């Protein structure tokens, strides 16, 4: 009635093997007594690098180790314990006088891959998935508190971007806006993760226009819609000029975090967003140098 | 009483946090639970072997 | 019992009698997608044995001075084999990879490549050397397919990141003095259920020499490196006309 | 209204305070997480991978970045020569650097544990030898020679299938913890020292190369774990991200 | 009076914060609420419903905008001719924005499921013909000949008492979302393209009109559903409301 | 002709696969579509003009002022509800003033 | 204990709100019950008939 | 917002007022303390020697 | 408005009012301005002793 | 490159000298006649 290597095929099977298990590490390890061992046949000191398995020579196999009870914690070094710390990630200006932005509004793409420290973080892992925390600290550039009315407005992309101070778009009729004066606490808001991935991606190894790919368009090399979130507007609220230079410095803070495929840390200096660019001539070495390796 | 619906929604780990909205993404990071899974990155080995022996009999 | 070994796939088998064990990346088997998973609602391919296979795709040659080289992946194998066709066909692809670099010589050589799965490997460039210019690897550069590109400057994997740690990514070593070959087994690795085979390219294969191929003189010089790669749970959905990119 | 006291604290904006916020989104329910392979939990289960120790942390030509991850050993004429030798400190500047651990510890203030060094050796199967590596303490002076050397923790590493040799580097420390060591004072929580010598000598027969080399990989052990996160100085840009 | 320390976030007014309020009548109490037809519940109610597709949005005279609604179909004389062509994007600028679903879309980010397609051809009862719609994915670049159209999602229509035929666009994409295509880097959100070729002829005895009207009408399938609402981009005033 | 949607499901269209779809429909609800505040209503009172002097002003409370917020109710007919009003006050400059 | 004045009194759908004043209006519009019904827009036929038969006998 | 009214004393810092405040390290776990000799408990025990 | 920043022994110690280590990513800042009640914050026994 | 699109076997040289390579019965007809050349190529096993 059936053929057999039909019945068989494990085509079809949705669960992943495994292979490992992951068990309760709340405290370092504990260490256990040891005491000399001459014998031929058993070599923990031996291992293989070739085979791609970190070696699992414990200290009691290499020295006569006493009893030691270890309770030091390992809860700091979670993820929600490192990622969830607010840090800079997106800076604005509403200059009086200038070219950057008069007119009294900015539209800042939502890219937190500006700010160096923060990057190079989260940079840590290919994926991550987690909500977060947005804090908006505002001020005049010699960080002198003013009297000021702003109206922060999240623009997903599709919206009706704002082209004026006076823009219809700031009625803000689905798009959630904030309004905050610059002499209350900076304003706080708790985003979830809105993406159509699963986890956001700070490498995208391909295009995503799948046309012809030519010189010119090598442009959108590692560019990633899932991770293009919108824009993030900001106007003093108004009809004429605001009459305060104006910043707006972004914080953000991530929480309820799942990261995957761990990566190497970054090396070199950043040069632009969303792209691993790295002074060609200025390739400098990860760490320090001495003058031997026989000599401190 | 509240949506299902922060980042770490249906985790295998177990997060206690404090909230005071309808949405569960707004709840505090909050304390978790500890687990942890070394070998999945030092031991990816297909067919594990000891310290005690050597590597590549 | 650790060191010989036999992959056979479809109807293709390797031999192996020096290699050193074989990683499974992350530790976990290459499976197909879930109901839960997925999304397409389009009932998939599955060829299995026309598509599970290994195919022998490229030879480098080592030399005293050779840089390193990396091989884009869900790509190196398009255009070849009944694989390739099924990823031009077809929007969606999902599949797991076993790759199993090969390379020998006597017990009078010596060196050390190192043999890693970076995913999501995007390449960076030197930015006009100065760090002025915004300028962007070139198609040629981030979708080599078979054949690979060379590395310019291995030190951080043309993408700003040392290689040093380069190890906290499925990787085996290739000593001469110890294996002749490497073996990873990779599952499959994006964020989503599945995605194209053309323009997504889930991760790359580094082979780089960490320690320096050398020899007294006399001695065959020419030492290559063979890359063989295995799809594995290949599954395509979202059937079309044939594209190529 | 119920009747309350602002406290000192108030309207401050602390980083790492972690406390509640109004949600943007009303009902909004995100995209359903798929299962992806290598999810992480602890950044100690990446403290615990081994990664390429720069011990030869010497050549800067750029064109000569790429022999830093190796340092040499050949074919000596004498008697227990020094091969190599580095500061067994993780979060310190040298050779720790170039390793994942050494980058982690970058952002946590203070750490405790045993390290683990392998020593892989890449020389051709033809070629012998016996190394001395040698862990000395706190306070033990960089040794001057084998026979000093040796009376601290020590393996002798002999050549052979097993390419690699591992050296454990138990923690041995008066305090539960170690601020990073750098120098001045804070030299305090140096770890000590590690050197390679020569325990007989780097044989070979006529056709193979007289000189070959070691790579170390690096990486912590099971009891290791640090606390109280702060930023990495290894690195800070220059030029601000175009 | 009982002490609290107020965070960040005070004062602000966020729009699509859900919070209470004072009421301004204290014990008031609405008119009852009557039983109204047609009470609706959730949007997705009305994605479900057909409404014209503008297939044939390339007349523009005010005085034709009337022929925006159908697309004509007439006896051809040959092979496998293209009758018309379409994005199957619905939030997309387009045929699409003349439907219901198309402007709901236009209030959501995001969207995912199979949306429907019905054909209902207008000609007279006299008339035979059999077309072939044909779906194609994404990466698909519109089909130069029928031949190579229907080596996608296809069906092939006959003309008949059942005036109409429906094409299920199914959802069949990477991400499990879709946030709207258009034109640069967004079109990786494309659904794919939709065209009609003819299958055979359309057929017609001698006393009946040679060209006919097909009309399209388009809705989403059960399994389609929206998330993260923003602003509509499709409309927005000049002078402001009199 | 009939007047109903097509009823064809995917299912008889082509060789489906099983999903299992755990997709929201929570946001596409009413009080989360129009729970969202918007602007309805502007008013000025300027220190010299012809608009608003005297300083009161008398606003009829009328919704169809502006495109956004009317667009989105003009969708139904009728429409029954409970409001959370605000009302945020300033100089034309957006400058916060002790008034 | 808490007038009963909101719009959606008597509704046929449940709502969780959380309301501190004695007139319920003011309470929040809160997470609420997911039911549909388009048939009365899609299907509003009078006489219903599947998909798998022809829409004309 | 839960209706609150504020009382005098507000904003004041009072030196020996113990209450909270938002701890600046999260999960932070101190080193385990030691058995040390001679440990006071009250300030009394010493006005006795 | 003004910025307090805890720099652990090794964190990037700050160089000019606009330097780097401001970003604060992981070291714990305070914001507060002049006019709000003195900040104030709660610290747990760091010490490896 | 293109050998390789068939039954095949990577043979590596070690202390087991001799790999086998096994040429499966894949064959449109349950028997064969002795192939050769003309017309009877019809009955041909394939190439090595
Ligand atoms: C009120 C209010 C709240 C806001 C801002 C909401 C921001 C939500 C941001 C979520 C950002 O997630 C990101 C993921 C990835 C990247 C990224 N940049 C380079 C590629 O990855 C950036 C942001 O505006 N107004
Ligand atoms: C305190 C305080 C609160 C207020 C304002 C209360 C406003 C209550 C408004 C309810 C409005 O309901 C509407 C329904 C329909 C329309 C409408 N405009 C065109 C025809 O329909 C406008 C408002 O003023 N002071």
């Amino acid at each position: 009635d059936r053929v057999a290597d039909v019945i068989e095929s494990s085509i079809g099977d949705s669960v992943s093997r495994a292979l490992t298990q992951a068990l309760p590490a709340p405290t370092g390890q504990n260490t256990q007594v040891s005491s000399h061992r001459l014998d031929t046949g058993e070599v923990p000191a031996l291992q293989a690098a070739e085979i791609g398995a970190s070696s699992n020579t414990s200290d009691e196999s290499m020295i006569e180790t006493r009893c030691v009870l270890n309770s030091h914690s390992t809860a700091e070094t979670t993820l929600d314990s490192f990622f969830s710390r607010a840090g800079l990630v997106g800076e604005i200006d509403l200059p009086l006088e200038g070219t950057t932005n008069p007119n009294g509004y900015a539209n800042w793409d939502i890219d937190i891959t500006g700010y160096a420290q923060m990057r190079r973080k989260v940079e840590l892992f290919t994926y991550m998935r987690f909500d977060a925390e947005f804090t908006f600290v505002a001020c005049t550039p010699t960080g002198q508190v003013v009297p000021q009315l702003l109206q922060y407005m999240f623009v997903p992309p599709g919206a009706p971007k704002p082209e004026s101070r006076e823009s219809l778009a700031w009625q803000t009729a689905t798009n959630p806006s904030v309004f905050v004066k610059l002499t209350d606490p900076p304003a706080q808001v708790s985003v979830p993760f809105m993406s159509p991935a699963s986890a956001y991606q700070w490498f995208y190894d391909g295009y995503p226009t799948f046309g012809e790919h030519k010189q010119e368009k090598d442009l959108e090399y590692g560019a990633c819609p899932n991770n293009m979130m919108g824009t993030f507007s900001v106007r003093n609220v108004g009809s004429s000029k605001s009459k305060y230079p104006l910043v707006v410095r972004i914080y953000m803070r991530m929480k309820h975090v799942r990261a995957w495929i761990p990566r190497p840390m970054r090396n070199q200096n950043y040069l632009f967003k969303a792209n691993p660019n790295y002074a060609g001539n200025s390739i400098k070495p990860t760490g320090t140098s001495r003058t031997a390796i026989t000599t401190l | 009483h509240e949506n299902s619906n922060s980042a770490t929604e249906g985790s295998t780990i177990n997060y206690t946090t404090i909230n005071y909205y309808k949405d569960s993404y707004a709840a505090t990071a909050g304390k978790q639970s500890l687990k942890q899974d070394p070998d999945k990155f030092a031991n990816p080995v297909k067919d594990i072997f000891t310290e005690m022996a050597a590597p590549l009999k | 019992s650790d060191r010989v070994a036999q992959l056979t796939i479809g109807n293709s088998t390797i031999t192996t009698q020096e290699a050193a064990n074989i990683i499974v990346g992350y530790g976990e088997w290459p499976s197909y997608c879930s109901d839960d998973d997925a999304t397409a609602v389009d009932k998939p391919t599955r060829p299995d044995v026309s598509v599970n296979r290994f195919y022998t795709l490229d030879t480098k040659l080592w030399e005293k001075s050779s840089k390193g080289w990396y091989w884009k992946f869900p790509d190196v194998l398009t255009e070849t084999g009944v694989f390739g066709q099924n990823a031009q066909f077809h929007y969606l692809y999902r599949s797991g990879f076993c790759i199993h670099v090969q390379c020998n010589a006597s017990k009078f050589h010596q060196g050390a490549l190192l043999v890693a799965i970076l995913p999501e490997y995007v390449i960076g460039t030197v930015a006009g050397g100065t760090g002025t210019e915004d300028s962007h690897p070139p198609y040629k550069q981030t979708q080599p397919g078979a054949d690979g590109f060379e590395l310019q400057h291995p030190y951080v994997l043309d993408a700003g990141i040392p290689i040093s740690q380069l190890t906290v990514c499925p990787h085996q070593w290739i000593n001469l003095r110890t294996n002749n070959c490497a073996t990873i087994i990779v599952p499959y690795m994006n964020t989503l259920p599945f995605d194209s085979a053309l323009n997504h390219c889930n991760f790359g294969l580094l082979v780089v020499p960490i320690s320096p191929l050398d020899f007294d003189q006399g001695a065959t010089p020419v030492i290559p490196i063979t890359i063989t790669l295995a799809p594995m749970c290949s599954e395509f959905a979202g059937l079309r006309q044939a594209v190529t990119q | 209204g119920f009747p309350t006291e602002p406290k000192p604290g108030t309207n401050q904006f602390l980083t790492t305070d972690d406390g509640v916020s109004a949600p943007i989104l009303p009902n909004f329910h995100p995209t359903p997480c798929i299962h992806i392979p290598g999810e992480v939990r602890n950044l100690l289960e990446l403290c615990q991978v081994e990664t390429i120790l720069e011990v030869n942390n010497v050549p800067t030509n750029a064109t000569s970045l790429m022999e830093r991850l190796r340092f040499p050993v050949s074919a000596q004429a004498g008697k227990g020569e020094l091969c190599a030798v580095f500061r067994a400190d993780p979060g310190r500047d040298g050779p720790w650097q170039s390793t994942m651990l050494g980058q982690l510890c970058g952002y946590y203030t203070q750490w405790s544990g045993s390290l683990e060094v392998t020593f892989m050796f890449t020389g051709s199967f033809m070629a012998t030898g016996k190394m001395l590596i040698a862990y000395t303490p706190p306070g033990g002076p960089l040794p001057k020679d084998r026979a000093t050397a040796m009376l601290g923790t020590h393996v002798i590493w002999d050549f052979g299938l097993q390419s690699s040799v591992t050296l454990v580097i138990p923690w041995i420390s008066n305090t539960h913890y170690r601020a990073h060591a750098r120098d001045g004072v804070f030299d305090y929580y140096t770890t000590g020292l590690v050197s390679i010598w020569y325990q007989t000598n780097y044989v070979v027969p006529i056709g193979a190369p007289n000189t070959a080399y070691i790579i170390a990989l690096a990486a912590a052990q099971k009891n290791f774990t640090m606390k109280l996160c702060k930023d990495t100085s290894h690195i800070l840009q220059t030029a601000s991200i175009q």
